[PDB]
């Protein structure tokens, strides 16, 4: 199993040009499914399955949650800035929260905030208190615990968040469980006296994947360079791995690609 | 180091006269404000979904820009990136093959 | 579903 629901909020003083100062996007199992920003002023579906399995009051309510959060975040930006004796400039509040459903049936919850890209405050593991990462968050810690905020977030994370995640996973079961095969290409580059072999996987899903370079049978990917897993625009992923080879010895290298969508692991040589 | 880490790649392995999508992915940067322009021969391209940004667990931001296109022969494609952590615009060229 | 942020 292992499903996830995540919301991430960005509130910035300096978006900037033609960009919304406030944004919230939601992800299920690592895939964007809802979106809200201060320009649209509306929560909006980003997958067909969320749009198909909700009614108008879902979007109207979420929209208003976002509009209210938008105001709350406007104020909180001002408050944090003041705690930092900041008078202007680029500053950002980020929030991350959500829940995991592991394939035990066990649950996990997270709620943490950053300020200017650094930890500011977070609800701790037991969800009974908040932990200030910086002295500037101490007063907030105090106010929240005096207001029973930990209890409130514990409730959302363990009940509301989880219950809704179960619905989302149900709604997009087919989409989330689909498989798409990557088209693989190996390409050879030469600008110096060093041969750069590249292997790219295009449009694979799900996310997990293995791409490696072998030098006549032996993974010689101990010195292969990966650009990691990066996203396409259509809900699939891309990855590319290179390796430097002595001119000559180009016919000794093979890229091997393992992925859940494949009939068998792909194995590809370079040929000019 | 909070400079943008950029990768340029096509949705499908690029082919002669074949419709495709050009991608530019910038990650690991802060602040969130950033300029990412897809360009064809030193000039911007056409309809560009700059739309989608998020951030990782370490709080660093990421932004994907993608646009529909057909790779023209003899043309150079690249992703021009401008960001506060950089003195001057960075140009990441796209390798078609 | 998204949820209310707390007031700081």
């Amino acid at each position: 199993e292992l499903h996830t629901l995540r919301y991430i909020r960005t509130a910035m003083t300096d978006p900037g040009p033609g960009q919304p100062w406030f944004v919230t996007v939601g992800y299920v199992d690592g895939e964007l499914f809802v979106h809200y920003n201060s320009t649209a002023r509306r929560y909006v579906p980003r997958t067909e399955w969320i749009a198909a399995n909700t009614d108008q009051q879902y979007w109207d309510g979420q929209t208003q949650i976002g509009q209210l959060n938008e105001q709350i975040n406007r104020e909180n930006l001002g408050i944090r800035q003041r705690r930092y004796n900041q008078t202007g400039g680029s500053h950002t509040v980020q929030w991350m929260f959500g829940c995991d459903i592991l394939e035990d049936g066990t649950i996990r919850g997270y709620r943490q905030s950053a300020y200017d890209g650094r930890d500011f405050i977070a609800l701790d593991k037991d969800m009974k208190t908040f932990t200030a990462a910086v002295p500037e968050a101490v007063p907030t810690k105090r106010k929240w615990e005096e207001e029973s905020e930990p209890e409130r977030w514990k409730n959302y994370l363990e009940e509301t968040c989880v219950e809704w995640l179960r619905r989302y996973v149900e709604y997009g079961k087919a989409e989330l469980g689909r498989r798409e095969r990557p088209e693989v290409r190996v390409w050879g580059k030469e600008a110096d006296g060093i041969l750069t072999l590249s292997c790219r996987a295009h449009g694979f899903y799900p996310r997990p994947i293995v791409v490696s370079w072998l030098k006549d049978g032996a993974v010689r990917g101990q010195d292969a360079h990966s650009g990691g897993i990066v996203p396409n625009g259509d809900g699939t992923y891309h990855t590319w791995v290179t390796i430097e080879a002595q001119p000559g010895d180009g016919d000794k290298y093979q890229c091997r690609v393992e992925h859940a969508s494949l009939p068998q692991p792909g194995l590809y040589s370079w040929k000019l | 180091d909070l400079t943008p880490k950029v990768q340029v790649y096509s949705r499908f392995p690029a082919s002669a006269g074949t419709k495709n999508v050009l991608n530019c992915f910038a990650a690991g940067f802060h602040p969130p404000k950033i300029s990412i322009t897809l360009m064809k021969d030193g000039v911007p391209m056409e309809g560009a979904q700059y739309s989608d940004m998020s951030f990782n667990d370490d709080w660093t931001f990421q932004r994907l820009v993608h646009a529909d296109f057909t790779p023209s022969s003899g043309s150079t494609y690249a992703c021009k990136v401008e960001h506060e952590t950089l003195k001057e615009p960075q140009v990441y060229k796209w390798d078609p093959e | 579903i998204d949820w209310f942020d707390g007031k700081e």
